């Protein structure tokens, strides 16, 4: 037995194995034992490797050999990923066979430098009224979901990947946008039932899914997202664009701490360790906008977090917060109300897509952003004077909540957006009552379509409103409120 | 025939030595023979030298160093199969009713793998429980778990009874009741109760099979009992293709257990104090509660609330596997309504228009907003008096007392309780039932023909002897 | 020698490190050199952890170690009946040899499921407030919890000398025997606590087992299994006993500084993972028999004392959860007179009514309510309010008042039902509040003279007919014009 190839097991308990030899392995490689369960050489000390597990430990047993495998942990990368599902070492759990890698990337890759980057200017369109107009996401940006338990954080990822449909179809390969989705800590049945949701939309044929769930071993869910960035970065390094949802952040963080405290290093904060932050930020900067020398591709990451009892402080939301480019903070209040997507204008931003907003969206997002969020200084007030000024704001303000709300599974195009923005920003909907709101919009897109069809694809085309598009679009809106 | 010797005893943590790969694998179970019968311990961690650090299932007093202790070649292994309907069952797999051996041909080890990823069914789907409060407005989802709350004086047994009496005759699966931390006298009180019910039938047939890890046993024995009472659930599920119930009383002390062990395998605490593997203890657990293409386990877990704090990372772990909760209610209870479910504050996540149809949906989110001012409107309603009501309130008011009385209902098993004939109502009539009041159809009806009765037909029937 | 005998390695803080003593026992009792006794806790590889019974200046390196072969037991049987001992039995109330029926280990096996009887008898603690609100019955574990200072020993204490009642009879099957664990207490303070049962002649039935505030860890950790070794004598003989362990805060203190001093892992607030083990282990043992068995009973009263009222703390958590109720103790109450302090909205008793004389439960089914609803307006209590709130206020203050009871004095069954009958019916309302204490000892007397009828039956009968109902409420009546 050489034991510069191979390796004893000393002893194994706590998802680590002490291993003797292996003495020309590698800090990070990755390692095989008897079962055919998979380790990363964690520690190289004098006379043993510490090697942590990617299963049970019932897998490995006191005197068994470990092979070296040559290899820093790393996945198959490439467009032969994209409609399956794999494990987060990039083995395929779909039933479908071999993965056809273009070639393997390792799963800790550095970020893009300081020169090779460009600010986002390009649109990630989301399909949602509430993100597009009030919290614009562009490529290669970072903007964290965040909020309670089930608040509607994975919808709003959901409808984004399902809205791509929209350019996945078409040829030219600069508006498209490949995806990639991470479970992580999630529910087998969770993932199962979501692809079957993205088959059921055609939504698979461009995305990829990555998926370590509840009941495997904390590593494989640490590793995850690492692994779902390298096949995210394949995209962003061929002149191409993909997009990342890391669901979630927060159950990778405890999955580190749980490998943390077993491994002996000492707990702080809510008893993570000292590097739970550059466990994420390290993560997150792989997300970028590459310059025209670099192919220009992109990688966009939406993390998910989840905060307890609303409370955005929380050690790991603030460090999350302290990478991402931006948060989309969703309310359970709202969301219990009705109001969904329950996104807290107040408390929501995007510190970089403005500037890849489409410009229709921005011309009728005129001060939305500031009117909204502080119709909510007169609304919180309300319920102390029966006003006269400050009764407009709350008729408006009650409107513009209502224009907003949007069902599950419905993402809708721009060109059918700001139509519904314009009526409510020019106040069109004052005078038609709450519970009509929501007949009101699907009734009125029919209206523009069979008879406006002209000015729809106009904003569609150029992007932009005319003084004429935008007088005309005023015409086709009286006509149809009137009646 | 692989044996080893006790190096050392430290409480419910007891070493033993090997010889040369001989060793047990991690999860193993080991046996030790006692005066008192048999120690079992599971293999926990092989600590170097040929010696590995196991749990003990039981009392270690008494054990001395150098005692023999014997492989058995693979973990805990529990009997499965009809032969342990009826029968009281602990973690190791042995009978504690003094009823003799569970004559089962069959034994399955307590640890497995959760169904492939390929092998999860796709689509949620409702499990219609034969209870219209739940069906209506809580629906539990098939391979789903689901909280069950409010602790004790709320009929929390008849409850639980009922659901394994509906769930075999509508669906034809059986039960099995995991009590994790059983009270002894509390799991004593259930047994003559399920036999007073007939859900166990020791002359006949049995719905049920009972697997107690009682309090006064060590946290390894606490913590493994969940998966010896799934271990069973699995092979009707598995073998027998059956929708299967799991009841897992009390979730909390499964966790509590695990902090327990964790503890005493000398692993540093996590946040308030709970083993670092919280999560994947909890999904080692959970994740075998699911649907495959064979049939369904599906979980009703009674959830306690440390502190009444739902922050906090025992409860924050479970809601994360929660598809519904049904909360019991004294307050329910003390307007004599049984069962005391709570319809505003139980809630489904399959309570949506893609899983249960754009009818049923409509239905229960109106019979939800109709309640909803109601409890609003308790409170002008106890100042103003009656009269001071507007036209679609005072009418909806008198409609909203009379669907809260209509969500009442019989049960089969309370029925020796009672002597009043129990309603397992189709899931069917429920809706409709519940649309018509809305729309008014009934409205010429005094509330009492609505309490305690099963389908329209009943309340029709009711009101017609009320008459004379 | 080696596998019978030890080397002291090392000692200090009450841990012997011991060398050799190969074929010992864990958890088996040893003996040194100096005559100091300890147990084996720890076998490990090395050594062998003992943690000892006596001070360790008793014990130096190098010093001889025996086996004796046993794991700890204690004698029991009726012999200890009256008699003072320590954790291991030894009398030490200068009054000579304790005679034992037998040997038992201090840990058993508690009864499993399938040998018992859901409890139904009564245990009378003699206390309205119990009696009436939060039932004890024979074979419970009913945990009395509350801050220092708040009376619950007193109500473990009325409980024991309220069974003279059927202790001096000579039907063995009503009769309660009771035991009462010292844990950590002072001396001065056990031998008070004599004394004022040998004065009201309570001694005789009872034992009290005494691991007081100076004796060494191990000792005090014992007691509690001990003492319920001494109780399980009388449940296994077709009789019932009562155990008071006073109390689990001080013995789960004893097995910490064991645990830690042995090096095992801490946990919460520095306790060792089995902590919890140790209490739900220890009460598990009370129980109620099943007719097979011989219908015997052990009903255990445990102590805990809280902190800042703070029930969340780790051990009130662990015995909360494995009790059956909580009688609730308050300074808040205490100071305002009411005594026993008892917070009704914070006590119960799972069991229940199953539990209670049915009389009893006839006359206080309401309690529970008009109490419950007074509690809920009680902020009130501070003009402008209609009658019907007047009305709720009056009734809730009387019944409240009739609640307070003074310490060492247990009220008969017969007793405590016409004095609660009289207030949930509405005969004290035109009672000003200051006179129902007087009014209660007057209306006793008064029944006693003019109507002991009434109260035989009630004795005799434990249900209240409508006959019996109606006699009682023309008596009152009768009393209260008078
Ligand atoms: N825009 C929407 N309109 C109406 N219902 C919605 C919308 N978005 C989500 N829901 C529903 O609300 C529930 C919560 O949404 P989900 O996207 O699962 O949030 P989450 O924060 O990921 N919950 P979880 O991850 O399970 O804690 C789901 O049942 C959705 O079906
Ligand atoms: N019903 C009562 N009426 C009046 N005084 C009482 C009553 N019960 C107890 N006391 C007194 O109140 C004090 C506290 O009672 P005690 O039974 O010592 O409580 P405790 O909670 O055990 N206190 P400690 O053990 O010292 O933390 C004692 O001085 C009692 O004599
Ligand atoms: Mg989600
Ligand atoms: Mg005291």
């Amino acid at each position: 037995a050489n034991l510069n190839e191979t390796g004893r097991v000393l002893a194994v308990g706590d998802g680590i194995a002490r291993v003797f030899g292996l003495n020309n392995i590698q800090a990070e490689e990755l390692v095989e034992f008897s079962s055919g369960v998979k380790g990363m050489a964690l520690n190289l000390e004098p006379g043993q490797v510490g090697i942590v597990l990617f299963g049970s430990d019932r897998l490995v047993k006191e005197g068994e050999l470990v092979k070296r495998t040559g290899n820093i942990v790393d996945v198959p990368v490439g467009p032969g990923l994209l409609g399956r599902v794999v494990d987060a070492l990039g083995n395929p759990i779909d039933g479908k066979g071999p993965i056809d890698a273009a070639g393997r990337s390792r799963a800790q890759v550095k970020a893009p430098g300081i020169l090779p980057r460009r600010s986002v200017h390009e649109p990630v369109q989301t399909g949602l009224k509430a993100v597009d107009a009030l919290v614009p996401i562009g490529r290669g940006q970072r903007e964290l979901i965040i909020g309670d338990r089930q608040t509607g954080k994975t919808a709003v990822a959901l409808d984004t990947i399902l809205n791509q449909k929209r350019w996945n179809n078409g040829s030219d390969e600069s508006k498209k946008l490949y995806c990639v989705y991470v479970a992580v800590g999630q529910k087998r049945s969770t993932v199962a039932q979501l692809v079957q949701t993205l088959e059921q939309h055609d939504a698979m044929k461009y995305s990829i899914i990555v998926a370590a769930t509840a009941s495997e071993a904390a590593p494989l869910q640490y590793l995850a997202p690492f692994t779902a960035a390298s096949i995210g970065e394949w995209f962003r390094d061929n002149g191409k664009h993909a997009l990342i949802v890391y669901d979630d952040l927060s159950k990778q963080a405890v999955a580190y701490r749980q490998l943390s405290l077993l491994l002996r290093r000492p707990p702080g904060r809510e008893a993570y360790p000292g590097d739970v932050f550059y466990l994420h930020s390290r993560l997150l900067e792989r997300a970028a906008k590459l310059s025209e020398k670099e192919g220009s591709g992109s990688l966009t990451a939406l993390p998910v977090i989840e905060t307890q009892g609303g409370d955005v402080s929380a050690y790991i939301p603030t460090n999350v917060i302290s990478i991402t480019d931006g948060q989309i903070f969703l309310e359970a209040e709202l969301f219990y109300k009705g109001i969904r997507p329950a996104i807290n204008v107040g408390l929501s931003v995007s510190r970089v897509g403005s500037a890849a907003q489409v410009k229709a969206l921005k011309q009728v997002a005129g001060s939305l952003k500031l009117f909204l969020a502080q119709y909510r200084e007169v609304a919180a007030s309300a319920q102390s004077d029966l006003d006269a000024s400050t009764k407009q704001t709350l008729v408006r303000g009650e409107r513009l909540t209502q224009l907003l709300k949007q069902n599950q599974y419905s993402p809708l195009a721009t060109e059918e957006q700001v139509p519904l923005i314009y009526a409510g920003v020019n106040g069109h909907l004052d005078g038609i009552e709450l519970s009509r709101i929501g007949e009101f919009e699907s009734s009125f897109l029919s209206y523009l379509k069979s008879n406006h069809n002209e000015l729809l694809t106009e904003i569609r085309e150029k992007g932009e409103l005319s003084k004429e598009l935008l007088a005309s679009l005023k015409s086709a809106t009286e006509s149809f409120v009137a009646t | 025939p692989i044996t080893g010797k006790v190096t050392a005893v430290i409480g419910a943590i007891v070493d033993v030595h090997f010889e040369q790969s001989e060793l047990p694998a991690i999860l193993n179970a080991l046996e030790i023979k006692t005066p008192q019968g048999k120690l079992v311990l599971e293999v926990a961690q092989h600590l170097g030298e040929n010696t590995v650090r196991t749990i003990a299932m039981d009392g270690t007093e008494g054990l001395v160093r150098g005692e023999k202790v014997l492989d058995t070649g693979g973990p805990i292994s529990v009997p499965v199969g009809r032969e342990t309907l009826g029968r009281i069952i602990n973690v190791i797999g042995e009978p504690i009713d003094e009823r003799g051996p569970i004559k089962s041909k069959l034994r399955k080890p307590i640890h497995a793998d959760p169904p492939s990823f390929a092998e999860q069914s796709t689509s949620a789907e409702i499990l219609e429980t034969g209870i219209k409060v739940v069906d209506l407005l809580a629906p539990y989802a098939r391979g789903g778990k689901i909280g069950l709350f409010g602790g004790a004086g709320v009929g929390k047994t008849v409850f639980i009874q009922e659901l394994i009496n509906n769930i075999a005759k509508a669906h034809g699966g059986f039960s099995v009741f995991t009590g994790v931390g059983e009270r002894t006298r509390e799991g004593n009180d259930l047994y003559r109760e399920m036999k007073e019910t007939g859900v166990i039938n020791l002359e006949g047939e049995s719905k049920v099979a009972l697997v107690f890890g009682q309090m006064n046993e060590p946290p390894g024995a606490r913590a493994r009992v969940a998966l010896t009472g799934l271990t069973i659930a699995e092979y009707f599920r598995d073998e027998e293709g059956q929708d299967v119930l799991l009841f897992i009383d009390n979730i909390f002390r499964f966790t509590q257990a695990g902090s327990e062990v964790s503890a005493l395998l000398g692993r540093i605490p996590s946040a308030v104090g709970y083993q670092p593997t919280l999560a994947t203890d909890m999904g080692l657990l959970q994740e075998r509660i699911t649907t495959t293409k064979k049939g369904s386990v599906t979980s009703v877990q009674a959830v306690y609330v440390p502190a009444d704090d739902l922050t906090d990372p025992a409860p924050a772990t479970t809601f994360a596997h929660l598809d519904a909760t049904t909360v019991l209610s004294r307050g329910i209870s003390e307007l004599g309504i049984y069962p005391a479910v709570d319809p505003l504050d139980s809630k489904s996540r399959l309570l949506d228009a893609a899983v249960v149809g754009q009818e049923h949906y409509d239905v229960a989110s109106k019979v939800q907003e109709t309640l909803q001012t109601y409890k609003s409107l308790q409170d002008i309603i106890a100042i103003l008096g009656m009269d001071e009501l507007s036209e679609q309130d005072k009418l909806t008011v008198e409609r909203a007392r009379k669907i809260q009385r209509f969500l009442s209902q019989p049960f089969a098993v309370a029925e020796v309780f009672t002597g009043i004939p129990g309603k397992l109502v189709r899931l069917k009539d429920t809706v409709a039932s519940f649309k018509a009041v809305l729309e008014g159809k009934y409205d010429n009806i005094p509330e009492h023909a609505f309490y305690m009765v099963g389908g329209i037909e009943d309340v029709v029937a009711k009101a017609e002897k009320l008459a004379a």
